[PDB]
């Protein structure tokens, strides 16, 4: 007495995926399961942390500290996408502005 | 279509790209033939199900999911006759 | 490992090293300068990699990948992908320093 | 393609087209006040009958946050490649002769549609 039940959403990875192709897609399926990236620069960390949320971000950069001077200009993808109405006043970084505006919405 | 078996001995690990269908000491004069392994320093461990002895690989305990590319089948090996039994 | 230029060697200063296919290493672009050095005529066939500090399921993991990809390189199939392991993957990521794919 | 209106300045009103036969050309005459204006273009009444293949101004790109629209993986952006895009139909009485897939991309700030 076993009932069949199953869905497709109807269309129309067919794609040469090398080693840092399938690494970076990888991580940007299970971009939260994150825990310490170890040494790992910017660079070539680029394109998981673009596909990134700022929850996310705070965890890694709260894990991975020395990280965060060559974070700041994605923190302006950021901003552009949620603060796009502010610019940031002298010697401020977009990090803690960021964060600032957050805790200053947030209260 | 291929075959995908770890040739593993500790500190030392050779791989197999070959067809459906070998003979089991044909690996062990491919790898002699490198490697330098003659006749006397092969054991060969036991795979999931019962390791061939009629020496073909077309057999029980080899099937086409063995010889994924995708993923292998990992096992420790033994360069001797009945000497040593000899792991790391 | 011997002089013929179809084995290459491969270590990462551990235990298990690995020797791969030179036929399925084709498409690492730091083959064409570390193994291809300075010159060819008998630099490739020493397979001496010396390399340190990768685990040794992470450099058999991007070895399988290289023979994975080389053998799926203008082949038949164009769907497959492949199971790294999230946590494995992260040091993998080093290994798209080194290996150059 | 369409031609706009055309406003009157002086009583902020609508313009309207006539054509003055001391110069021979067209000019748009309020008739609340005297003001004119000569035309730009020379179109004054325009229709579309089959001219109905561009749905794409219709299609705002915030349909990407829609979480009962389906996303697919097989059809990347072109001018930011990502992988994720949303697909549907366009569901006018003018479009129930076509059922051709519109995509946006579900990435932020990209925005970009397609279709096919
Ligand atoms: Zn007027
Ligand atoms: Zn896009």
């Amino acid at each position: 007495g076993r009932r069949m039940n199953s869905k497709m959403q109807v269309y129309s990875l067919p794609k040469m995926m090398t080693l840092h192709q399938q690494c970076i897609r990888v991580l940007k399926n299970n971009i939260d399961s994150i825990f310490e990236v170890g040494g790992v620069p910017y660079s070539v960390l680029e394109p998981v942390l673009e596909r990134c949320t700022p929850d996310q971000l705070y965890r890694i950069e709260e894990y991975n500290h020395v990280l965060i001077e060559e974070t700041d200009q994605l923190w302006k993808v950021h901003c552009h996408r949620d603060f796009k109405e502010e610019r940031p006043e002298e010697y401020e970084s977009w990090r803690e502005m960021y964060l600032r505006l957050q805790d200053a919405r947030e209260q | 279509m291929d075959v995908f078996l770890m040739i593993r001995r500790h500190k030392t690990t050779i791989f197999t790209d070959a067809k459906e269908s070998s003979t089991v000491f044909e690996l062990k004069r491919i790898v002699e033939g490198i490697l330098k392994r003659p006749p006397d320093e092969q054991r060969l461990y036991k795979d999931d199900q019962l390791l061939d002895d009629g020496k073909t690989l077309g057999e029980c305990g080899f099937t086409s999911q063995t010889a994924r590319p995708q993923a292998p089948a990992t096992v420790g090996l033994a360069f001797r006759a009945d000497d040593t039994f000899e792991a790391l | 490992e011997g002089p013929d230029a179809m084995y290459v060697k491969l270590i990462s200063s551990d235990g298990h090293e690995f020797i791969v296919k030179r036929e399925h290493a084709l498409t690492s672009g730091t083959i064409k300068a570390m193994l291809s050095g300075p010159g060819q005529f008998a630099e490739n066939e020493t397979n001496e990699v010396n390399f340190r500090e990768i685990p040794s399921h992470v450099l058999s993991k991007v070895c399988m990948y290289f023979t994975y990809k080389v053998r799926y390189t203008n082949s038949s199939t164009e769907i497959p992908e492949f199971p790294i392991a999230p946590e494995i993957a992260l040091e993998l990521l080093m290994a798209a320093n080194f290996l150059d794919c | 393609g369409f031609v706009g209106i055309r406003f009157c300045q002086e009583c902020n009103n609508m313009l309207y087209p006539k054509e003055d036969k001391e110069n021979r050309i067209l000019l748009y005459a309020c008739r609340n006040c005297d003001y004119q204006q000569e035309a730009d273009n020379s179109c004054i009444y325009v229709n579309k009958i089959t001219h109905e293949v561009d749905e794409l101004t219709q299609i705002i790109a915030d349909v990407s946050q829609d979480p009962t629209l389906p996303r697919t993986e097989d059809h990347p952006c072109q001018k930011c490649g990502h992988k994720e895009a949303v697909f549907f139909q366009s569901h006018s009485a003018r479009a129930e002769d076509a059922m051709r897939l519109y995509y946006v991309c579900t990435a932020p700030h990209c925005g970009h549609r397609w279709t096919e």
